[PDB]
């Protein structure tokens, strides 16, 4: 109520209501839908939730700081919104693995140790999510004061470099899958796996890179102008994942 | 994957026709439109089983003696059993369950008019990538992989596991042009390079 | 007025004396001998070469900022070891690679595209270590007194960043590489494959990690502390990939 | 890599010596020790020309009556003539070239006595491994990746493209006995399960 929103904030919330509603749908599409049981449909179903938890996240976030006076909401929310981030940075990974397991164990990947390893793969993602989006309602919190806020006002700076190093380990190992994946395919081919790999590349790395170089004295401006691209993520997964299969636009065109 | 300088037209010296009735006297049949098949024996990967009972369907047919097929694999001494009863049955059908070179298999794609590729699960298709270099004409089920490579206007494409719309495919594919599958080999040439 | 050597700057001096010794050993026998030619073993002579300078850089610098009094001579040997280590992580990432495709590509590496990927490796990784050895020089250092100097003082904050970005992003491509090696091979190779990569980690991530953390006002003990690991890593290196090859051991009793 | 499960002596219920005399008999050759040698012919590769010229040379002999050799591969058409033609100049040589399925070759692992390996360049050797699981004798070049996995304990080692050692090799290995073969049997098996 009383802080008065800015300009920068309106642009968040609408772009949270976008995701949400992006993926509801694909989500309400994949659970419809009986014949979607495969391994790749649960892993792009929790791609979907990931996102939209962020969405709601952000939406919800905007409505606790503006209309509902409530630090404690707030503080619970950014927790929420770190461990969506998590789970959906986490998914691509099992996506990638999943398809370069499948161009690879051509005859071994449709046994039954396909299912076993796709609920390690889900139990892991959602387990490192929740451990690392446990931090901010845990002992590593800058609230207390005399423990240097990164550029997040409410997390901490070691939290915030943990998840830097974090994503710049897994971003190393999807360029490894990926070269992996040219020698089996390998030029319209290579074209779309440049695309993909770029649009991911080009929404994650402003983030996590000014989360290394920045302090808590920066301007606010920088945090609203890196983490627009990192929202505008979950509006393309959807594209790539979801409504590029034939079949979910079968049953979409209904 | 691909090898664009191994799977060639070139590298075949006589005409397309001439190769065909060269490769058909070899196996002792008579000249006319050849399917080839070509892969494991199995259960429930590959689908020999699909080729071979909609083989059983198209014999009561009158068309079926226009229809000459090439199965090669190996696998299941049970399936390879009925393929030599098939064979023996019928003097317009041929089993190979020998290895064969990778020469000889250029020279099949370059020869036969169509592939079929009845797969229950083909995450990639070399084999359509590896048949269209050559100019062959796939009729491949629709599941993913086959369907991103194989058009509409490059080849057919069937239901898994049903072998009447494999019969009904095979026998819509028999009554194609000449010029038709001209225009389709070079359209399946095309596509298979610009991967 | 020399400053007065500590017990850790001695430490160091006979640190670098011991790697140089070892790795200008192994040098000496791979160049004496003409057979070794294959890929492995340039790859492999590219590391030690890495090494030995890293180690004639330390005992130079050591001398060149208590002995030689001069405060120019000193800020290039700090390039030369940054060059060093660079370059060392790269052959180490190179010779992974190599000896990955040649499991994989049991049939294709025995050709000339070997020998043109590995000139193309060495060139790449040479390039950047000469990239991102040069920027102590001239680019960034606050040696000025206005780039807000890092936890070694010649270089600079922005570029220390960098480097550890760069050795996260090789890291998750090590551990991608590791994983498609032990599926192959797969308990002795599993074993080995667990300790040399378990050496690597445990010598180079204390200071990459303390990098990030770090700040110039900290102790200027803990540089010592976490840049100790990464000199015994360079004095391991021999004995994890030349002494333990049986054609090498044969001139060793020679 | 190596199954561990699908390869094993336990899913042949016939003894050594019957299966391998069962395996003679089916292939017409009276009983002995037998050779075998699996993979493609190529150039430098896989080195068949090498075994092929060390049976030449031991043909000589007079104790080359009392060895078998079973060579399965395909490639270059030429040697696939040179050892028809080495087939029929000798009754005690046989020649595969056809595919065979993983069965045939489990029963073939189990019933020969020493498997040849004399390959140019090999880093990693799954064919020596598959063979020891089956207590198979090697008789493998010492290039990188045969080496690690033979030891003077568990078969023998060659220098690469040396006819005259390799024929040296096959006669010194003709002296072993029944017993020292079971122990370096199962010393072979011990030494592919352990290993990974
Ligand atoms: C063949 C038929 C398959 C039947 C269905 C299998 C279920 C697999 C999971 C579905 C995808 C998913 O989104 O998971 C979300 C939940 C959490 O969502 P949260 O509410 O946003 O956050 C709370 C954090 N938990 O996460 C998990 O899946 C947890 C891992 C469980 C995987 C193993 C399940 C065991 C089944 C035997
Ligand atoms: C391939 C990518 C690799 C990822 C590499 C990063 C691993 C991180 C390892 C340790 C750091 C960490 O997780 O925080 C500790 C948490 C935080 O708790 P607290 O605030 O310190 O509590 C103190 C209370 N006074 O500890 C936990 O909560 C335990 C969960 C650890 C989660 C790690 C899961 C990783 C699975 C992949
Ligand atoms: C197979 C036949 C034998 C041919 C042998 C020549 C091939 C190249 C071998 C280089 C191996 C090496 O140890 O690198 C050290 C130098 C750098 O040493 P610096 O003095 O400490 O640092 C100065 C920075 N350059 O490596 C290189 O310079 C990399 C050269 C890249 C080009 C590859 C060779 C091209 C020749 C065709
Ligand atoms: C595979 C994973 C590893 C990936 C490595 C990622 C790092 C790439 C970023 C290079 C940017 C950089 O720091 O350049 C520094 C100098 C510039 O310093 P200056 O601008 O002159 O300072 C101010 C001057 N007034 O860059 C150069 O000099 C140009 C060479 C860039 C070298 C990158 C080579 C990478 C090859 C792998
Ligand atoms: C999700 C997590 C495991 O991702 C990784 C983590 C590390 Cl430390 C290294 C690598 C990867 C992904 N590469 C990978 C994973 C698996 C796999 C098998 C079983 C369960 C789960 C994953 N198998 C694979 N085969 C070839 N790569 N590869
Ligand atoms: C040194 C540098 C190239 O290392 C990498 C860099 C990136 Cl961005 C991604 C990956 C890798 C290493 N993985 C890799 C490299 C090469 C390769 C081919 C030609 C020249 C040089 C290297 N081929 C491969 N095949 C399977 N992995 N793989
Ligand atoms: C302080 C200044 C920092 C500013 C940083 C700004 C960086 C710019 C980020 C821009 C975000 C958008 C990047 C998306 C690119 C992907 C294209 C669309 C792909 C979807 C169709 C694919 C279908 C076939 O695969
Ligand atoms: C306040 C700062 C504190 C941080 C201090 C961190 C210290 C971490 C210890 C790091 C030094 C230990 C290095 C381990 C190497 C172990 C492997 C040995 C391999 C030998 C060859 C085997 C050959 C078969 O392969
Ligand atoms: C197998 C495990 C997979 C782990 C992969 C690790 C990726 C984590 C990287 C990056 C996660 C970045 C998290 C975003 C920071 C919080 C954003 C925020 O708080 N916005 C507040 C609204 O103002
Ligand atoms: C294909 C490209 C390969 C690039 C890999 C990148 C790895 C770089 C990582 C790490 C490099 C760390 C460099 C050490 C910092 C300087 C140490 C020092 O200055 N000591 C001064 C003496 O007091
Ligand atoms: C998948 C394999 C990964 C290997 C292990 C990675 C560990 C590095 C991440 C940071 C560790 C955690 C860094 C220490 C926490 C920072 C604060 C401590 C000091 C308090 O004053
Ligand atoms: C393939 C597509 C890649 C596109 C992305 C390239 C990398 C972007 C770098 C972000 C720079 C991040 C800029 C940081 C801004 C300065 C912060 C200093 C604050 C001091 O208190
Ligand atoms: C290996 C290929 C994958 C793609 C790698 C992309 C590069 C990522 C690192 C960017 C570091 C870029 C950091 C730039 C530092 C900017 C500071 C400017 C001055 C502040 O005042
Ligand atoms: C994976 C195999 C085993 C080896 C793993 C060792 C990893 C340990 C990381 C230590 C981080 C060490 C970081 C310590 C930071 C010190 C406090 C900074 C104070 C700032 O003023
Ligand atoms: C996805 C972003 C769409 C454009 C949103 C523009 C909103 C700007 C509002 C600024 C003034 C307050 O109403
Ligand atoms: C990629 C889409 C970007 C559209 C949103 C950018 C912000 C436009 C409105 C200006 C807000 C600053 O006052
Ligand atoms: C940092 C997390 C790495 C953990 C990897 C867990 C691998 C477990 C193997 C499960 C085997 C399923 O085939
Ligand atoms: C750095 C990217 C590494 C992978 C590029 C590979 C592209 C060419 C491979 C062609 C040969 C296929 O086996
Ligand atoms: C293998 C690692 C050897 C560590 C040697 C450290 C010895 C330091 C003793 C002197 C420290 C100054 O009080
Ligand atoms: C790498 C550890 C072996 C070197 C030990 C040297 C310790 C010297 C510390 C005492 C300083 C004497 O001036
Ligand atoms: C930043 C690293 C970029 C690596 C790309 C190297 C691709 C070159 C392929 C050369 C041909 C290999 O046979
Ligand atoms: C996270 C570590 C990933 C590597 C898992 C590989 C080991 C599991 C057994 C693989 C079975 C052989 O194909």
């Amino acid at each position: 109520p009383l802080p008065s929103p800015k300009a920068w904030d309106v642009v968040l919330c609408i772009s949270g209501t976008l995701v949400s509603c992006e993926n509801a749908l694909v989500v309400a599409i994949i659970v419809g839908t009986p014949a979607f049981r495969a391994p790749m449909f649960l892993l792009v179903g929790s791609l979907a939730v990931a996102d939209l938890l962020a969405g709601l996240g952000l939406v919800l976030h905007f409505a606790a700081v503006f209309c509902i006076g409530s630090a404690e909401m707030s503080l619970v929310l950014v927790g929420v919104l770190a461990m969506a981030f998590t789970a959906s940075i986490g998914s691509l990974l099992a996506i990638t693995v999943d398809r370069y397991l499948s161009l690879y164990n051509a005859l071994t990947y449709y046994s039954e140790t396909t299912v076993t390893r796709t609920y390690v793969m889900l139990a892991l993602v959602w387990g490192g999510a929740l451990g690392l989006g446990l931090l901010p309602v845990l002992a590593w919190n800058c609230l207390d004061g005399l423990t240097t806020c990164g550029v997040v006002y409410p997390l901490s700076k070691n939290h915030l470099v943990v998840l830097a190093i974090a994503f710049f380990m897994v971003f190393g190992i999807m360029l490894q899958l990926y070269a992996q994946i040219c020698r089996i395919v390998c030029r319209k081919g290579i074209a779309t796996l440049a695309v993909v790999l770029g649009a991911f590349a080009a929404c994650w790395l402003p983030f996590t890179v000014y989360c290394l170089l920045g302090d808590a004295h920066s301007p606010p401006l920088y945090t609203y102008l890196t983490l627009l691209p990192a929202t505008y993520n979950s509006m393309i997964n959807p594209i790539i994942y979801a409504f590029r299969n034939q079949d979910v636009q079968k049953v979409l065109w209904a | 994957g691909i090898d664009c300088s191994f799977w060639n037209e070139s590298y075949l010296t006589g005409s397309r026709d001439e190769r065909k009735k060269s490769l058909l006297s070899k196996f002792g049949m008579d000249e006319g439109v050849t399917f080839m098949f070509i892969g494991r024996f199995d259960r429930g990967q590959k689908g020999v089983d699909v080729l071979l009972k909609a083989i059983e369907i198209l014999s009561s047919k009158k068309e079926f003696q226009e229809m000459r097929f090439i199965i090669i694999g190996k696998g299941d001494p049970e399936l390879e059993g009925w393929a030599r009863s098939l064979e023996e049955k019928h003097g317009n059908v041929k089993v190979i369950t020998e290895m064969l070179s990778r020469e000889f298999v250029r020279e099949l794609y370059g020869s036969v008019d169509f592939v079929i590729i009845p797969s229950y699960f083909e995450p990639f298709g070399l084999v359509a990538l590896e048949a269209m270099c050559l100019g062959a004409i796939p009729i491949a089920s629709a599941v993913g992989g086959l369907r991103d490579i194989i058009t509409n206007e490059t080849g057919i494409l069937v239901k898994a596991g049903d072998p009447g719309e494999l019969a009904n495919a095979i026998l819509k594919a028999l009554e194609l042009s000449r010029s038709d599958l001209s225009k389709f080999r070079e359209n399946c040439k095309k596509r298979a390079m610009s991967f």
